[PDB]
């Protein structure tokens, strides 16, 4: 229809005089905004118009793809008033929508409503590349050493041209692709949510294409509103149709989102030291640092140190010390131990879920592995690989093989990889923290004998956890008391976790606590009098590696107090952790040394 | 909009342009709207809508609007929808000669002005070749007489280039070309401004040429050579050591 | 601005699959089974316009069960070649399609047996009452499709041919070959069991 | 006009000077006499001397590239005949190689924009493919007509061969013997895996390169590279990829038995000094393990163990190991890992292991077959990679049978040997 006059002066003086509350010309912010931050792309909200005139919508039900041409040019029109030279850079601009209302499955779409405005619910799977493809054309002639001028190019076939300026020769033509001109191009599944899947029936799929420079806007794992158009897909070959002559379908996509990027702000790390700087945050994050279950408070301090970090140092590049902290917990599978650690996966930054053999991110190693797509050889490291600054969990480390043990080993002895397979020969950065779990041999501990001889772990790679948890049975009436209370509950002071994590994503890039030598000779004393003290009445040492590991708590207990460096009432603190972790980590012998060891409480 | 304007402004290769570039957006709206008009290659499709534009408003011209089989075909369909001197008694027209005087990439008002000399005096000729070789050649020496004047080599590559476009080794009637034509164009106030203007003037200068012929010595022969392009020389040799 | 459909149900016979032959061709009849897959969703060519290549000539008709390539009369029959022709995708109409798998239920098998299995489609807005790992009573007519899996195969095979006797001096013979499978259509359908 | 930028761009060649000395010209005379035909540039020298070359090199660098190659061919005619002038026919384009630190951009944020402009980035090198070939100057002669041409390709390693010259199309044949080329390989790349997302496997990239460009790099080596954002060949679509025009490598990633082997001369004199000193045994016992203590006896051993010894070579071919073998013993503490951790820094050229093989490192020779052509190819080892070093070793105690027997025939011959199926090796250990 040539109604075009009309439509678009009727729609430009929408988008001029606009006003819905206050005389408010909401589109001269978008217009003015895009114009500032060099935007290729404005959105316009469906619901007002549509409740100004619904005829709009109905003419662009009609044909869509046809609709956008009066606004396409009309955003261009609207952009160079108010941004001359904008037109110069950006060649064209696309536009967006939002606020449509009708609602259809994956499955509930029908002939009657293609070729129409379409909204869909779904999950974004398997996304590839974001390829470039052609919007305008230049050519290198051969029997003329010249060129072709500008052409845009439709959205549903390729170019190809017989004549010539100079001539009607049809002469073998090629495109010059070191002059032209692209645009962004996805091709993105899409797959419905099982979450909803009536009983029995399965969950079809489509397939979709994301245009207009908004690619990698999408993660696996998300739920999108994609709203746009439909058509079919005349891609030849179609005369070797056997059966029906029936074709495919695929949409095409305008608005796209992720609902169905942490930073700190002045006041937020204002905020931050206010609280640090006073009374002892301490108590208050074992308080709120997992809230899951009531549990217990040792192994949630144990891993609160776990969780900052300390400071990695060297003395002039040798005897490097490791500032990360690393834990390892055991005990009857009664209780909770896969809940806290998915809880910590939820809340760190750079956290990493990995597992054994079966339900696992990836085998918790690195190898020359196959893709999909176009078999792509890459190198993906187990989750210690990505998580080289930050902190790795893993849960049944018992089920495992020899070389997925080797490998745990060499990262906590050397914070390094090493390949020699396939033709490539590496090293990486492997000092993060590391966390684990284990089920003991016949479900309770065997609490009279001692740790290797009842878990039939081996000692090298167990040397390296400063903290050794365990726990058992809890017997008595009040564990009864709590814990049934608060389970039933769940069906019937702390800090925000989203403040706690920005808290650490602010810890570890400024503070680095020192520690000054004023009384530190009580370090050497009271190490030299339990060392002493340990083969008084006891079987196994105690050896300088819990000194340093008690250093890496006093550094990582300054961090989190976020305190200029080290003060003295916290190593109190860390070396009353290690002492009661060595407690519970022997024999019944050690009985005399829970009255003889509490002097250095 | 891009591709739009750019084919509507190479018409020219008020009101004009606005209404135009309004009229091609709404016709073109209005044959891709409907599924009646396909088959249509987006490579030419902004051509004959400007022809009907220009049609529409207030006023059409006929001559440079088509400037071939499928423009009469989509028309009828919109609008349903809806040597070289020896040959005597030669014939010419304005963009056969636009296309010779083109070649060197000259302005178009020299050419303009050869063609209103070829339409006012082409009646009593023998062959246009020569008069208007000659007024093409006579405007290059005095338009491009700076870059003769710094590169002697442009004389011969000019003559060869002029000799090669219409076929011919001997090149004396070329000469004669010339200097006939400088003749009888001798004397008009035309040719006064663009003597003027790019001063040629037998290919040097006024205020040298008066003192030249008056009769003095200070007149400026330059057999040697301006401190400038020694103040450069230098720099030549200044690396001579690799 | 109409399309319709049919159905006949409650037939007094039952076949099984064994119990088809070459003889219920085009012929309604009822069958029950049992459902182990379905399909995709994807709109069918039900009317679909065409054009000719030298003019904006438009047909709007259709040869829709089969043989869906050309057809031939032009509106203005002056043209050199008349013969093909060109397309269109909006000046059309479309109705929904679905396949599934459909198989034989145990308690109808016999000794040493697979549960020999053949495919069915549906149409129109009777689609939708399809359902995976059920038994179903189908009814419908024995469409047939062609296929070339049977290659390979003892005995002669068919085979298409022109004739080219009666009229003379006008792979030259255009031999297609033939050779079909027995799909099965629906009317309607119900869930058995 | 582009004559004025030839000329802007050849000044900056001879007219350029900091720390008062000449630097690109006596680098051309240099690498002249190597008969190198190409040079090193930096482009952050380029945009104080001058800025009519920076600003439209940027957006049009294939535009303005092969002009400074005609300039810098220019310049190289002019100093090699005024140089044959002064002491004692063929010289063709130079290639020119440059490098820059203003900026890295990872792949994840690139985009279908600046494309055909400039770019920096970061990443993993992974493949080695061939030495594919290319042509710069053949030789033509028409079948037929017997008439002869010639052709030459410049940067494209645009245009295809003459349609015609009756002798029809085809007509030409393309000799061999009187003909040009030069070598490519075609490299791959991929981001840090350390910088990802949590779920998603990686993404790799093709390159190009030319013929002194080439085999600078070997997998694993962390590189740094500059290039062009060029294309060749859904709906209709493009392949992208980038065309190599400056590489930065770190001088010696992962250890290099090939190593420096040409001292400077102004250390020998201090190394000298510590020679003559009496004092020697006692600064390398003080100083191998400055935050370590005791143990002084345990430390007087290194030193005699790094220096080697006695290799002697006898008529029989029964050489005498040239190094010797050390095995600490003791408890936790007492330093038994932290000197090992220490050891691979001070050292050389020298691995570092746990028991039973680490991550994906076969404490031994595990050999296998390549995944293309399915070929034997010796793949590495733990007792080679350190061929002439020492190496570090932790919990002995966990050994397998197979992993142990090699170890220990090398401990006492230093040479192993693997007769498996098709594949017979005497592989080298010397560690
Ligand atoms: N104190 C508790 N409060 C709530 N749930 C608990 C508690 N203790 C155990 N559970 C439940 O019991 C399960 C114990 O599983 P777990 O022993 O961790 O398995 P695995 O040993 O294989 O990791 C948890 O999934 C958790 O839901
Ligand atoms: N003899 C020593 N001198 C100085 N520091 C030591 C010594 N022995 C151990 N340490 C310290 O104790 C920790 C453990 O070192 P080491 O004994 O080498 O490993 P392990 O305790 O596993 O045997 C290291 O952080 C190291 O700094
Ligand atoms: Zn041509
Ligand atoms: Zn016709
Ligand atoms: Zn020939």
């Amino acid at each position: 229809p040539n109604v075009s006059r009309t439509i678009a002066r009727e729609l430009k003086s929408f988008l001029l005089e606009y006003t819905d509350e206050t005389g408010r010309s909401v589109y001269g912010a978008r217009i003015r905004t895009l114009g500032e931050m060099n935007s290729e792309s404005l959105e316009v909200n469906y619901r007002h118009l549509a409740e100004s005139k619904a005829i709009l919508a109905l003419f662009l039900a009609k044909c869509p793809e046809e609709m956008l041409k009066i606004f396409d040019l009309v955003a261009m029109e609207a952009t160079e008033l108010h941004y001359p030279d904008y037109a110069r850079i950006h060649s064209e601009i696309h536009v967006r929508i939002s606020d449509f209302p009708t609602i259809y499955s994956l499955r509930e779409l029908r002939e009657s409503n293609l070729s129409s405005l379409v909204r869909v619910t779904g999950v974004v799977t398997r996304r590839t590349g974001v390829f470039p493809q052609l919007k305008y054309v230049k050519f290198n002639c051969l029997k003329c050493g010249s060129i072709l001028g500008p052409f845009f190019q439709d959205s549903n076939e390729e170019i190809r041209i017989s004549f010539c300026t100079n001539c009607k020769s049809k002469g073998p033509f090629r495109v010059n692709g070191e002059k032209t001109v692209y645009r962004n191009y996805q091709r993105v599944t899409l797959q419905e949510a099982p979450g909803t899947v009536p009983p029995g029936r399965l969950p079809r799929h489509r397939e979709v294409i994301l245009l207009a420079d908004l690619v990698d806007v999408s993660k696996p794992g998300e739920e999108v509103e994609v709203t746009g158009i439909y058509k079919n897909n005349y891609d030849g070959n179609l005369n070797a149709k056997n059966g029906f002559p029936v074709f495919a379908t695929i949409i095409e996509a305008n608005s796209i989102k992720r609902r169905e990027v942490f930073s700190w702000t002045e006041e937020e790390e204002r905020e931050f030291r206010k609280i640090s700087r006073d009374r002892g945050i301490i108590d208050k994050i074992i308080s709120s640092m997992a809230p899951s279950i009531y549990g217990h408070r040792d192994i949630k301090t144990a891993v609160a140190c776990s969780l900052f970090g300390g400071v990695p140092k060297n003395v002039n590049g040798k005897h490097s010390i490791r500032g990360d902290i690393n834990v390892l917990l055991l005990g009857d599978p009664g209780t909770a131990k896969s809940q806290i650690l998915k809880y910590v996966e939820k809340t760190a930054h750079r956290a990493v879920f990995a597992t054994g053999q079966g339900a696992s991110a990836v085998g918790l190693t690195a190898s020359v592995r196959k893709d999909p797509i176009t078999k792509e050889w890459t190198l993906e490291g187990g989750a210690l690989v990505l998580a080289d600054k930050g902190v790795c969990l893993i849960d049944e480390f018992d089920k495992m093989n020899d070389q997925d043990r080797t490998s745990i080993h060499e990262a906590m002895e050397q914070q390094s990889i090493s390949i020699s397979k396939a033709g490539i020969v590496t090293t990486l950065q492997a000092r993060c923290s590391i966390i684990a779990a284990a089920n003991p041999n016949g479900g309770r501990y065997n609490s009279t004998l001692p740790l290797a001889q009842n878990v039939s772990l081996t000692e090298p790679i167990l040397s390296r956890f400063d903290i050794l948890c365990v726990v058992r049975d809890l017997v008595d009436e009040e564990a009864d008391e709590r814990l049934a209370t608060f389970v039933v509950d769940s069906h019937v002071s702390p800090i925000p976790q989203e403040l706690l994590m920005k808290y650490i994503h602010y810890a570890r890039t400024k503070i680095y606590p020192k520690l000054h030598q004023m009384d530190m000779d009580k370090v050497s004393r009271v190490y030299a009098d339990l060392r002493r003290e340990s083969i008084s009445t006891g079987s196994f040492p105690i050896t300088v590696r819990h000194l340093e590991s008690i250093l890496r708590i006093a550094e990582s207990f300054a961090k989190m107090r976020l305190s200029e460096f080290v003060s003295s009432y916290d190593l109190d603190r860390a070396i009353k952790v290690v002492v009661d972790s060595f407690v519970d980590a022997q024999k019944v012998s050690v009985r005399r040394q829970l009255r003889r060891s509490f002097a250095i409480y | 909009q891009h591709c739009v304007a750019e084919v509507l402004r190479l018409d020219p290769q008020s009101g004009y342009l606005k209404k135009l570039t309004n009229a091609t957006s709404i016709l073109y709206n209005t044959s891709l709207n409907k599924v009646m008009l396909k088959q249509d290659e987006e490579v030419a499709r902004c051509h004959i809508c400007a022809y009907i534009a220009s049609q529409k408003m207030n006023e059409k011209h006929m001559p440079d609007l088509c400037y071939p089989k499928k423009a009469k075909h989509l028309m009828n369909l919109f609008r349903q929808s809806l040597s070289l001197l020896v040959k005597k008694y030669c014939k010419m027209t304005t963009e056969e000669i636009i296309r010779l005087c083109n070649d060197f990439e000259l302005p178009r008002e020299v050419a303009y002005k050869i063609v209103d000399e070829y339409n006012i005096n082409a009646s009593r000729l023998v062959c246009p070749w020569q008069l208007v070789c000659g007024l093409v050649l006579n405007c290059t020496f005095i338009v491009f007489n700076e870059r003769r004047r710094k590169d002697p080599r442009i004389d011969h590559f000019i003559v060869s280039k002029m000799c090669s476009l219409m076929l011919t080794s001997k090149v004396d009637d070329v000469i004669e070309c010339v200097k006939l034509v400088k003749e009888l164009i001798i004397g008009e106030k035309w040719f006064r401004d663009l003597q003027i203007r790019y001063d040629d003037f037998d290919g040097i200068r006024y205020d040298e040429i008066i003192f030249r012929k008056l009769g003095s010595m200070l007149q400026t022969t330059n057999i040697l050579v301006t401190d400038d392009q020694y103040n450069i020389w230098k720099k030549r040799i200044e690396m001579d050591l690799a | 601005e109409r399309v319709f459909q049919i159905s006949f149900f409650n037939l007094p016979t039952v076949h099984r699959i064994r119990d088809i032959r070459s003889e219920k061709i085009g012929s309604l009849l009822s069958i029950s089974g049992t459902v182990t897959r379905t399909s995709e969703v994807r709109p069918e060519l039900y009317k679909a316009s065409f054009t000719c290549d030298m003019c904006r000539a438009i047909v709007d008709n259709v040869e829709q069960s089969f043989k869906y390539t050309e057809p031939t009369f032009c509106p203005n029959p002056s043209c050199e070649n008349r013969a093909f022709w060109t397309l269109n995708v909006t000046r059309s109409r479309f109705l929904d399609w679905q396949k599934v798998r459909i198989q034989e239920n145990a308690n109808e098998i016999p000794t040493g047996s697979m549960p020999r299995t053949l495919d069915v489609i549906l149409r129109g807005d009777s689609v939708e009452r399809a359902k995976p790992g059920d038994r179903c009573k189908f009814t419908g007519v024995e469409i047939v499709v062609p296929d070339v899996t049977q290659l390979g195969l003892p005995g002669v095979k068919p085979s298409s041919t022109l004739d080219t006797r009666g009229i003379s001096k006008t792979r030259s013979l255009g031999v297609r070959d033939l050779t079909y499978k027995i799909s099965f259509l629906a009317c309607h359908v119900i869930s058995i069991g | 006009d582009n004559t004025e930028i030839i000329k802007s761009f050849k000044n900056f060649i001879l007219e350029f000077r900091l720390d008062s000395q000449f630097i690109y010209r006596d680098q051309l005379r240099n690498n002249i006499l190597v008969k190198n035909y190409s040079l090193t540039v930096n482009m952050e020298h380029l945009i104080g001397y001058n800025e009519d070359i920076y600003k439209k090199l940027s957006d049009e660098p294939s535009d303005i590239i092969p002009l400074f190659e005609t300039a810098i061919t220019q310049v190289a005619k002019r100093i090699s005949i005024l140089s044959r002038a002064q002491s004692a026919n063929s010289l063709p384009t130079f290639q020119l190689i440059l490098n820059s630190n203003a900026n890295q951009i990872p792949l994840r944020d690139l985009d279908s924009e600046h494309v055909s402009k400039i770019v920096r980035l970061s990443g993993i090198i992974i493949s080695t493919s061939v030495l594919s070939s290319r042509a710069t100057y053949l030789s033509i002669m028409c079948r037929n007509c017997r008439h002869t041409t010639s052709i030459t390709i410049n940067n494209f390693n645009t245009v295809s061969l003459p349609r015609s010259c009756n002798c029809g199309p085809d007509p030409y044949i393309i000799i061999h013997e009187s003909s040009k080329f030069i070598d490519q390989q075609f490299l791959k790349l991929q981001e840090i895996p350390e910088l990802v997302p949590v779920g998603e496997m990686p993404r790799n990239l093709t390159m190009t390169c030319d013929r002194y460009l080439t085999n600078k790099v070997i997998p694993g080596t962390r590189v740094t590279i500059v290039g062009i954002y060029s294309i060749y060949n859904g709906v209709a679509i493009r392949t992208p990829y980038i065309k190599i025009l400056g590489i930065q490598s770190d001088v010696e990633t992962s250890s290099i038995w090939n190593s420096v082997t040409m001292f400077t001369e102004e250390e020998e004199e201090e190394f000298l000094q510590l020679s003559r000193n009496p004092k020697l045994y006692e600064i390398l016992t003080n100083s191998i393990a400055p935050s370590i203590f005791g143990n002084e006896d345990i430390k007087k051993a290194i030193v005699c163990l790094l220096m080697g010894g006695s290799k002697k070579i006898l008529p029989d071919g029964m050489r005498l190991r040239g190094d010797i073998n050390v095995l600490l013993l003791g408890d936790p503490g007492t330093a038994k890992s932290q000197l090992l951790k220490f050891v691979e820094k001070v050292s050389p050229i020298a691995v570092y292991t746990s028991g039973k093989g680490s991550s994906a490192a076969g404490l031994t020779a595990s050999v296998q077959r390549d995944p293309m052509t399915r070929e034997f190819y010796l793949e590495g080892g733990a007792m080679v990679l350190a061929d002439g070093g020492v190496v570090c070793i932790d919990e002995f105690d966990k050994m397998r049978d197979e992993d142990r027997v090699a170890i220990h025939e090398a401990m006492e011959q230093q040479t192993i040997s693997i007769a498996k199926a098709g594949i017979t090796t005497v592989l080298n250990s010397r560690t």
